[PDB]
């Protein structure tokens, strides 16, 4: 039904008086698989609390994504914190040619077909929310007939 | 071969002569202390793997926190 996936489980300090703090952040994301997407960072002194909290908050941040039966509707850009996306439509046989952390987005968002390309920073946190950033800026084109005051056909003709 | 001829006295210039000899051979055949080679100190032996072991501990914390108890 709604389709889970962990990117990234990291472990983090905190250095108290004592020693270090080792906790633990998770990066999920769960999608639909239908243009539905969101992540959840999540993270606890456990991983699987961390995984759960990520998953939990992951499933209340979903976006809704408008895409052309399994791929993007045009090339698309995506920007975030350093990591600069491209994703770009493919024809309906070429698979999620995407790196990690791309990989797990489009593919729960339901994107089959796609030519990404993950530049600058690849953390995967930043490259997630970039992602993600990329898909929402994608524009149907019933969308862009209804901003230009025109027919789908006129726009796409 | 030594020509000693610093003075007008031909005593004096032996004996000189005979000096100048004595002093060379001397220096000559004085042999120079061995040099033993020497070895790191075992406090700094231990001060490398301490520092190994410490960076082994701060690299098993760092980078893949895969299983994921999932």
């Amino acid at each position: 039904e709604l389709q889970e996936k962990l990117i990234a489980v990291n472990r983090v300090s905190k250095t108290v008086k004592g020693g270090r703090i080792f906790s633990f952040t998770a990066l999920t994301v769960v999608g639909d698989g239908n243009g539905r997407v969101g992540f959840g960072y999540g993270k606890a002194r456990e991983v699987p609390a961390a995984i759960q909290k990520a998953m939990e908050k992951a499933r209340r941040n979903m976006i809704n994504v408008a895409l052309n039966n399994g791929t993007l509707q045009h090339p698309v850009k995506g920007v975030h914190t350093g990591s600069r996306v491209f994703m770009q439509p493919a024809s309906e046989g070429t698979g999620i040619i995407a790196g990690g952390a791309m990989r797990a987005v489009l593919e729960v968002a339901g994107v089959h077909n796609v030519l990404a390309k993950a530049y600058g920073s690849t953390n995967p946190i930043n490259v997630v929310r970039a992602t993600i950033d990329g898909l929402e800026n994608m524009n149907s084109p019933e969308m862009v007939a209804a901003k230009r005051g025109k027919s789908v056909e006129e726009i796409l003709g | 071969v030594i020509k000693a001829q610093e003075y007008r006295s031909q005593e004096l210039n032996r004996e000189a002569a005979l000096a100048r000899l004595v002093a060379m051979i001397k220096e000559l055949t004085t042999e120079k202390k061995a040099r033993r080679p020497t070895r790191p100190t075992r406090a700094s032996k231990e001060r490398r793997l301490a520092s190994k072991a410490q960076k082994s501990s701060v690299k098993a914390m760092r980078g893949k926190v895969r299983s994921g108890r999932e």
